[PDB]
């Protein structure tokens, strides 16, 4: 998953 | 715009970002992942166009987020180019950009493209 | 990347722009237009990624213009996302997105994108 | 997917198209514009990728229109690249690349940028 | 157009794309990926459009690839949209998308988007 | 207006 | 033309 | 890698 999302 | 701009702004995934738009046009802030843990906190640096057109056109801007903080280091960054409309419901529309830092092999996976959309609410 | 990324750099089309990257991640500078006159220099601002990899992977950033100065409003803003290649031929290969503020019913002819390519030459 | 393609798809403008999803992966159709009158009708032509995985992915898929009919000749054409979700509420989320024309002077301005969802209802 | 660009076109990695522009702007091909190995090869479909203005524009086209053959499925599709420029030395220049079927927890990932440049050469 | 649109 | 450009 | 590459 990448930071932009969670 | 300006100081309609100020503020914090939600989008359909719970990301924050909070903003001050300055008068001569800068963009500075931060922008919040979801959980909403201390420091899913990145620095956001962009521009707006502060002295926009009176027909009811939007306010062009766009920022920056680097995904490095520190606690984490994605090795990537986001560009979010889009408008500012302001009124009862106002919203920011945008068209994103996140490029990673790949070798010269993997350039051709190195962009994702995407939108969002920011309300107040 | 940060020293490696200092300095004035040029597209296929002489566009020039003129950056300081700074030790936290900042990106501050001014991007002039083709004709190179007084003025066809807008502000600049922008983010990398200040602790890419070690396997020779590219160091992510993006920056942002609006077309905004003391003789022009282009109502308009300019992303590029990318990354910067450094070494013998530097180069920072960016996909851009540049929006200008439309009015609800032209909103889908709002965003053009492109790409572009600097190089230190 | 296939048989759940085909069939007649709207967006949030109220533009629709007709597809006919074939054994092959083959996607064949017309796409009608607002109005809806009897030729704002141009023939869309695209490709699904027939074996999707069975995780609940979405089914890729793209297609491109001309923009050229007996009465009406754009010199544009446009290509949607998404993913088709079926269930309760089927919808196909894409992004488009819209490309007209130009002299090698405006290339830079000859491709828009966008995004749409369409659905069965 | 048409006749001009029907034939094999090859862009700076050694992809290749064999059409047949027919007359009422249908595109039909292949595309094979490098190595050029018996298949590799997968089929293309789009739209150009057949009646393109005479100030030197360019012919405006797009087509789709489903990366699903007999011996590879790789559940994306690829969409080029751009213009063909005829000449000495004729070209196609192009912006892609390609996504990926996804779940809905990762469709954010699943469209990247480049350029590719097409020769004859 | 464009015929993508209208 | 636009200023990004000329 | 992917087919559109290799």
């Amino acid at each position: 998953c990448h930071p932009q999302f969670c | 715009a300006e100081a309609g701009i100020t503020g914090t702004w939600y989008n359909q995934l719970g990301s924050t970002f909070i903003v001050t738009a300055g008068a001569d046009g800068a963009l500075t802030g931060t922008y919040e992942s979801a959980v909403g843990n201390a420091e899913s906190r990145y620095v956001l640096t962009g521009r707006y166009d502060s002295a926009p057109a009176t027909d009811g056109s939007g306010t062009a801007l766009g920022w920056t987020v680097a995904w490095k903080n520190n606690y984490r280091n994605a090795h990537s960054a986001t560009t979010w180019s889009g408008q500012y409309v302001g009124g009862a419901e106002a919203r920011i529309n945008t068209q994103w950009l996140l490029t990673s830092g790949t070798t010269e092999a993997n350039a051709w996976k190195s962009t994702l493209v995407g939108h969002d959309t920011f309300t107040k609410v």
